[PDB]
């Protein structure tokens, strides 16, 4: 009765349109003092240049289990939680 | 229309939770009804989950959890120009002397880039 | 089989199936772009997660990369095939020559020799340096440590010790550069090749440009080569360019490994990390290892935990002082802090012991008088105190010596001084035979006869 | 590990299920809730820093086999503290507390070869008096032990294997 409920789970997640973010893309989780925490970016690599909204970049310093720690190469005050990167 | 609600009050540090699609940016100004007066809060950090962390620009006493918060979308703005001459103002640009309202022509945000 | 799950600076976490978790200190392999990167296992976390330190640049590593598990620790070539070649921390050749004709490879993590195997020796090893062999003589197979700040001259002294000691030692030698200047390594290699002595020296170089893992593990490779040469039954010479960088690399990587800071922010395992490395450098009944180690002193604080821990592991300690170096006196050995286990009347004999203690007492009295001299000036001193000061200054000048390796700096030719000449000269100075000479007569003279010859022309 | 944080939720859920005499349904609901947590897209959703209420309401959407009045309350309570990942451990602790409440103990038996029914009966009878609980044996005979038998209940272990005797004898060296 386990395989059928697992495939029912897949059917239901398909029904309600919960889906993972695309690789090479992520969302800003938090902003403080120029440090940025980003969710997703499953294909990011250490030291990569992450393109932000506008025309500025962040440098990936930490590849945590659930997030990427980055520092903004410029003014950070305009960034907001939930922005796509 | 106020959109946020207070969730923590620890001394001068006030945490406010906003809807996920309306989280104010850093250095923006909020205001709340602290009894019979408007209290301005300055955004310092954007925490995860729509919670923002702010520094109160005034006395924090009397704040309840769950109070409505109005998100002014501009940073702290103060009157400028010739009208300010001879006038005493606080950090918020409100007159501290009893000499009535300032005949402002413009209000400028205090946080701006260098030349 | 493994998957990378975290990348934090030099530390990489890898997940494995729970039935195949690699052991501690196992070497891992991962393809990083167009090159192969080796990872060394440090800690076994729960749930098949393992925490590793990258032996190379960790940038460009993605999450989810496939990691291959090698079933053995890092193993390096050993034996005569390593003679005359420059080798990486991983035991790879770094010179442009071909592959190393290795016959056997050894794991770099090894246990110290047992208490039974240890051997005692008292054969004094002579050096050309007056102050070193006078105040702090050392025996064949012992440990020598050069303590100093930045720029006081640890490397110059080590090169002079190499030049002098290699004269009467015909065995093999190992030089391990840990976190020092690459330029100095290239110069040393070229001057070894020009003198056709390179074929007796094995050189392991991990310099400061390297990521922390190379600087952390490089010393163990040199130790493993020295142990291979020792167990063959030879007499080996080991030189460590800077032992301090090993603990510094440990400090750099410690925080990412999830260990709380200690003391001045050093890793909590500082003492164990230093002891496990130091204990393997020992002479044994099967063979002897003579070791010279330079020890950097951060911010000239001799009380820092890193210098403090090193003091107990060494047999003879030579302390270099910036204040003396600023006088232009070289080598800037501080004779009131330098000390050796061998300064014992039984081994060195009575005359050497008495001369050394007399010099030490005279200099201590001068240090005691200097505070009065600073304020009131020398005129207030008693007539015996003035004689003490005059003799102490002459002693301080006489400790200077022109080095053969320093000719590129001073210009004047180097000198080699026998133990007999230095003890006779210092005893003569303390007896007052040379009280008529000026101070400058003793500055940068090899022997006392050269001092009297310089006096004639002032 | 979520072992320590799962305990209060498991205890509360078990007490509630006992007061409503619905333990089996709760166990099934907990199993279902633990399965959806393992979904690959749901895992990424749970890892993201969504607001507690939106994540909860999205989690309830993927579950239509939950008793809403109580299961939804459970999920919302765990969601408000971000403990949703603890569900696979809450399930295990719920099972453990149920087995303790029913005074029933699982026992694993390992031997070189399959045992006879009479030996199994004697083992069960001895273990029931040792634990003062009902027992349920399972046999997991092993290729490596060449004789004897191993009895494990909880974490107390009784070893009569010849392998154990061989190693224990060499220890006298
Ligand atoms: N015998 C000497 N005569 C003249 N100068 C000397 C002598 N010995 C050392 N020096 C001086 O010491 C200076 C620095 O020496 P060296 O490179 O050995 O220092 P070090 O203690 O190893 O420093 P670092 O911590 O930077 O590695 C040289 O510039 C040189 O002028
Ligand atoms: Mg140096």
């Amino acid at each position: 009765n386990s395989t059928e409920i697992s495939e029912l789970i897949k059917q239901r997640i398909a029904q309600f349109n919960v889906v993972s973010e695309a690789h090479n893309e992520g969302t800003i989780v938090s902003v403080s003092d120029g440090v940025i925490r980003i969710h997703g970016l499953a294909d990011a690599m250490q030291g990569e240049m992450i393109s932000l909204p506008g025309n500025r970049y962040a440098i990936a310093l930490n590849l945590e289990r659930d997030s990427v720690g980055a520092v903004v190469m410029g003014p950070y005050a305009d960034l907001a939680e939930g922005m796509k990167v | 229309m106020a959109t946020g609600k207070i969730v923590q009050v620890i001394g001068a540090v006030v945490d406010v939770e906003f809807p996920q699609d309306a989280v104010p940016r850093v250095y923006d100004a909020l205001e709340v009804q602290n009894g019979n007066e408007r209290l301005v809060l300055e955004v310092q950090q954007q925490l995860g989950g729509g919670i923002v962390r702010t520094i109160a620009m005034g006395s924090s006493d009397g704040l309840r959890r769950g109070l409505d918060v109005k998100d002014l979308e501009h940073p702290i703005e103060v009157p400028v120009g010739k009208a300010t001459l001879g006038r005493i103002m606080n950090v918020l640009g409100e007159p501290v002397d009893m000499k009535g309202e300032i005949g402002e022509e413009e209000r400028w945000a205090i946080h701006r880039a260098a030349p | 089989t493994g998957k990378i799950v975290q990348v934090i600076g030099a530390v990489v976490d890898v997940e494995f199936p729970q039935d195949a978790v690699p052991r501690v200190y196992d070497a891992l392999e991962v393809q990083n772009g167009n090159e192969r990167l080796v990872l060394e296992v440090q800690q076994q976390l729960g749930g098949g997660i393992v925490r590793t330190i990258a032996m190379g640049s960790s940038d460009g590593l993605r999450r989810g990369l496939d990691v291959k598990d090698l079933e053995h620790p890092i193993e390096v070539p050993v034996g005569k095939a390593t003679l005359g070649r420059i080798m990486n921390v991983l035991g790879e050749p770094v010179d442009m020559k071909g592959e190393i004709g290795e016959e056997e490879r050894w794991a770099i993590h090894r246990a110290a020799p047992s208490y039974e195997e240890l051997s005692n020796s008292q054969e004094l090893l002579e050096t050309g340096i007056k102050v070193i062999d006078l105040m702090a003589p050392f025996a064949k197979g012992g440990k020598v440590g050069l303590f100093g700040g930045a720029g006081v001259g640890k490397t110059v002294n080590m090169m002079e010790l190499i030049r002098n000691i290699a004269i009467e030692h015909s065995g093999y030698s190992v030089f391990a550069g840990v976190g020092e200047r690459t330029r100095e390594g290239n110069d040393f290699y070229h001057e070894m090749t020009d003198s056709n002595v390179i074929d007796k020296v094995s050189l392991v170089y991990g310099q400061m440009n390297e990521p922390p893992g190379n600087r952390l593990r490089v010393a163990l490779t040199g130790l493993t080569m020295a142990e291979k040469f020792r167990d063959e039954g030879r007499d080996v010479l080991l030189f460590v360019d800077n032992i301090y960088r090993y603990t510094l690399a440990g400090t750099e990587v410690s925080a990412l490994l999830g260990r709380m800071p200690s003391a001045v922010g050093y890793q909590p395992t500082l003492a164990e990390e230093m002891g496990v490395l130091q204990e393997r450098i020992t002479s044994t009944k099967t063979g002897s290892i003579t070791s010279v180690q330079a020890v950097y002193v951060p911010a000239d604080d001799l009380t820092d935990p890193s210098p403090a821990t090193t003091f107990a592991h060494l047999d003879a300690t030579v302390v270099l002082s910036r204040q003396i170096a600023s006088l232009g006196i070289y080598p800037a050995v501080d004779p009131l802090d330098s000390t050796s286990r061998q300064l014992d009347p039984l081994v060195v004999g009575q005359e050497h012991y008495d001369t050394a203690r007399g010099v030490q007492s005279i200099l201590q009295r001068y240090q005691e008088l200097k505070d009065i001299i600073a304020i009131l000036g020398m005129d207030e001193l008693s007539e015996e105190d003035k004689l003490v000061v005059a003799r102490a200054r002459k002693i301080q000048r006489f400790l200077s010596q022109p080095f053969f390796v320093a000719e590129v700096f001073t210009g004047s030719p180097g000198k080699y001084v026998s133990l007999k000449d230095t003890i006779r000269g210092f005893k003569g100075i303390m007896e007052g035979e040379y009280d008529h000479l000026p101070e400058q007569a003793f500055y940068m003279v090899g022997s006392i006869e050269e001092a009297v010859e310089k006096a004639k022309k002032l | 590990e979520f072992i320590t944080v799962a305990r209060p939720y498991a205890k509360a859920a078990f007490d509630f299920a006992v007061e409503h005499q619905s333990v089996e349904r709760w166990q099934d609901m907990l199993a279902f809730a633990a399965e959806v947590t393992k979904n690959e897209q749901m895992a990424e959703l749970l890892s993201g820093a969504l607001a507690p209420e939106t994540l909860a309401e999205s989690f309830i959407a993927v579950a239509g086999e939950q008793l809403d009045e109580n299961g939804q309350n459970l999920i919302r309570v765990m969601a408000e503290n971000g403990r949703l990942n603890a569900l696979p451990d809450v399930l295990e602790q719920f099972i453990h507390l149920r087995a303790v409440s029913e005074a029933t103990a699982e026992v694993d038996v390992i031997s070189a070869a399959a045992l006879s029914e009479q030996q199994l009966a004697k083992i069960s009878a001895a273990m029931e008096k040792r634990l003062s609980r009902k027992v349920k044996l399972n046999a997991k005979i092993d290729k490596s032990v060449m004789a004897g038998v191993i009895i494990r209940a909880g974490d107390m272990v009784i070893d009569g294997s010849v392998r154990g005797r061989l190693e224990r004898l060499a220890d006298v060296l």
